[PDB]
C-alpha cells in the first residue's frame, strides 16, 4: 500500500541526513587539521629561532 | 639470586606470568611488574616518528592499571557498586588485554606486528576509549551504549587481524578507515 511509500521517503531523508551530519563534521575534522597546520608553521619558526640560538 | 642480580643490572624487565601464560594469554608479560627504563630515553625517537606513541603508552598503562585496581576491588566487593565509567575502564582494559596485549605468535597475521601496526591498533584501543567515555558522560547509558556499539568494538577487537604483509600504506589506510566508522558508528548511537 502507500504507507511503504511514506516510510521510504522519511528513511531515505534520514539517510541524508546521517551522511550530510557525518560530512559536515569530518569537515569540522579537516578544518581542525587545518587549522593545526597553521599552528605547525608556528612551531617551525620557533623551531627556526630555536636552531639561531 | 640470579633474577634479583640481573634487575640489579639489566635496564628492562619483561617479567612474564605463569597465570596469564597458563591461559595462553601471550606473550604474557606482567604489566603491572613490568618495567623499562629506555621510555624517557626513546622520547628523541617518537617525536620524530609516531608523535603520539608515548602519550597513547601512557594513557594505555593507565587504564590497565586502574582496570587492574578496579578488579581487584570488585573480585572481594562485587561489580554492584561500580559506575559507568568504571564499567566502561573495565570493559576497555579486558578488551586490551584480549586483543592488543595478547599476540598469537605462530599464527600468519601476528607474527610479527610491527611499529606503525602496533600505533594505529593503539590508536584505535585509545580512541575506543575515551569516546566510549565521552558518550557516558553525554548522558548515554552504558549498558545500551555496549549493544548498540558491539560492532565497533568487534572492529576493534578484529583490527590485530590485519596483515601486516599488506604494507604500511594499506593497513594504515584500513586502521584509518575503522577509526571513522567508529566514530560514525558512535555519533550515531549517541545521537
Amino acid at each position: 500500500n502507500g504507507i511503504a511509500t511514506l516510510l521510504q521517503a522519511e528513511k531515505e531523508a534520514h539517510e541524508i541526513v546521517s551522511k550530510a551530519r557525518k560530512y559536515r563534521q569530518d569537515k569540522l575534522k579537516q578544518a581542525k587539521t587545518d587549522a593545526a597546520k597553521e599552528i605547525d608553521s608556528y612551531k617551525i619558526q620557533k623551531d627556526k629561532e630555536l636552531k639561531e640560538f | 639470586p640470579v633474577t634479583t642480580a640481573t634487575l640489579g643490572i639489566t635496564q628492562v624487565f619483561w617479567g612474564l606470568d605463569k597465570k596469564l601464560a597458563q591461559r595462553k594469554h601471550f606473550p604474557s608479560i606482567n604489566t603491572s611488574v613490568s618495567y623499562s627504563k629506555y621510555t624517557n630515553v626513546l622520547n628523541k625517537f617518537y617525536d620524530s616518528n609516531y608523535p603520539e606513541f608515548p602519550v597513547l603508552r601512557d594513557r594505555m598503562k593507565e587504564i590497565l592499571s586502574n582496570a587492574e585496581e578496579l578488579e581487584q576491588v570488585v573480585q572481594l566487593v562485587g561489580k554492584s557498586a561500580l559506575s559507568d565509567s568504571d564499567k566502561i575502564t573495565l570493559d576497555v582494559a579486558t578488551l586490551i588485554k584480549e586483543d592488543f596485549l595478547q599476540q598469537n605468535g605462530y599464527s600468519t597475521y601476528d607474527a610479527f606486528c610491527p611499529i606503525w601496526k602496533t600505533f594505529d591498533m593503539m590508536r584505535a584501543f585509545i580512541s575506543y576509549h575515551d569516546e566510549a567515555q565521552k558518550a557516558v558522560a553525554n548522558g548515554a547509558n552504558w549498558s545500551k551504549l555496549a549493544d548498540s556499539t558491539g560492532d565497533v568494538k568487534h572492529a576493534v577487537s578484529s583490527s590485530k587481524f590485519f596483515e601486516p604483509s599488506r604494507g604500511e600504506k594499506e593497513v594504515h589506510g584500513e586502521f584509518e578507515k575503522l577509526l571513522s566508522t567508529m566514530q560514525e558508528r558512535f555519533a550515531e548511537s549517541t545521537d
